[PDB]
């Protein structure tokens, strides 16, 4: 608050405008990371009522839809995860300056790639989103990587499994 | 206002639905990129000294 | 990458200190809603398209261009074989053309 | 094939 100091500092730029966009850069990195999820889906799909996607039991990577936080379970523990003195900060004069975007509209977008993905072939990244049943979309992942795609079906079961399986060795793995 | 987070809907899933396109429509669209600064250079005994 | 949808080339233009791109890209468009079998079965014998996919309006079922709708007669020439239906979680029942048997005079 | 022709 020193007017003296403050008539002395009067000989320099004002430097921290260029700070500033860094800041801004900040925002829309925030954006641009995500614009795939974000702008990539101007649509939010939804997450069908419906849940028969082949056996394939993701469901705690879906948000958990009872919940007011909209985060996955795992992205639950994620956040927790995390270790996630500030209003010392801010009387000091230094003043973090918050999000653009919650977390919550964040986890949203997320929610609607989850969504898309599972829901739809990948032609909604070329915004003409498609229905396709989720076993037939894997199946040209196979054809896509080389396997004939009569060897997913084949096998579907312990393909299921096996990623139901992985699934829960990540999230109990995520415990540390 | 509490802005938008776009527009809300839901793929008809469903374990034997498919939807295939039928016309089409070429897109042309512009994506832009920056390939140099100017070229610029500095005496010091010049600018710190004349 | 090449920008957004499917593409298909692009050339430069030059602009005072960078480039732009003009990008061609394939968007489809119009579309239908159908179901999709996740296989064919014959006479035990399983079939699976040789590219495409399992479409029908309910009358018969067609194998299409992924990307294009353009129904085919499913045939010997272009589905093929891999083991016996039951494999399959939701296989269906339809018979299998077979060019051949016009030949046979 | 030939043994389909026959
Ligand atoms: C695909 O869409 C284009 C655009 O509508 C169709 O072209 C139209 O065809 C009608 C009848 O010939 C004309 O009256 C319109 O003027 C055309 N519009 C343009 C801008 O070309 C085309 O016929 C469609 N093709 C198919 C088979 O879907
Ligand atoms: C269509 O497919 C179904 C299932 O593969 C066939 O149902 C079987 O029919 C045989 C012959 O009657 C029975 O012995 C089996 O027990 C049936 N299985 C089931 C799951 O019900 C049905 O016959 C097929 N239709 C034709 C014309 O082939
Ligand atoms: C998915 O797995 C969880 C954890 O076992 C279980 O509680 C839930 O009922 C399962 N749901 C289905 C339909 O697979
Ligand atoms: C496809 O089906 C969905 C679900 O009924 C419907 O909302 C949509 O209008 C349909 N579109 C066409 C053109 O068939
Ligand atoms: C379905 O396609 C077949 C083959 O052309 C045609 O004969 C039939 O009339 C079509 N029916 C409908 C309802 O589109
Ligand atoms: C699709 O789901 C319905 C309702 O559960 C079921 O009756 C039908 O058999 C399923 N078909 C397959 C093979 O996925």
């Amino acid at each position: 608050d020193s007017t003296e100091c403050s008539n002395l500092l009067l000989q320099y730029g004002s430097f921290c405008t260029q700070l500033n966009r860094a800041l801004t850069g900040i925002a829309v990195e925030q954006d641009k990371n995500t614009q795939e999820v974000f702008a990539q889906v101007k649509q939010i799909y939804k997450t069908p009522p419906i849940k028969d996607f082949g056996g394939f039991n993701f469901s705690q990577i879906l948000p958990d839809p009872s919940k007011p936080s909209k985060r996955s379970f795992i992205e639950d523990l994620l956040f927790n995860k995390v270790t996630l003195l500030i209003c010392a900060q801010k009387f000091n004069g230094l003043t973090v300056l918050p999000p653009l975007l919650t977390d919550e509209m964040i986890a949203q977008y997320t929610s609607a790639l989850l969504a898309g993905t599972i829901t739809s072939g990948w032609t909604f990244g070329a915004g003409a989103a498609l229905q396709i049943p989720f076993a037939m979309q894997m199946a040209y992942r196979f054809n896509g990587i080389g396997v004939t795609q009569n060897v997913l079906y084949e096998n579907q079961k312990l393909i299921a499994n096996q990623f139901n399986s992985a699934i829960g060795k990540i999230q109990d793995s995520l415990s540390s | 206002y509490t802005m938008s987070l776009g527009a809300e809907n839901s793929v008809a899933y469903s374990n034997n639905s498919i939807a295939i396109p039928t016309n089409f429509t070429i897109s042309v669209t512009t994506e832009i990129l920056p390939v140099s600064m100017t070229k610029t250079s500095v005496d010091c005994t010049m600018y710190i000294c004349g | 990458f090449c920008g957004k949808g499917y593409h298909l080339m692009s050339f430069p233009q030059s602009a005072p200190h960078g480039v732009v791109f003009l990008h061609v890209t394939y968007v489809p468009a119009q579309e239908k809603n159908f179901t999709t079998a996740p296989a064919i079965c014959h006479d035990g014998k399983a079939h699976f398209p040789r590219e495409g996919v399992f479409v029908s309006n309910g009358t018969h079922w067609f194998v299409t261009q992924r990307n294009f709708y353009e129904p085919q007669i499913i045939t010997t020439d272009n589905t093929f074989v891999s083991g016996n239906c039951d494999v399959v979680i939701g296989i269906v029942n339809n018979t299998v053309y077979d060019p051949l048997q016009p030949e046979l005079d």
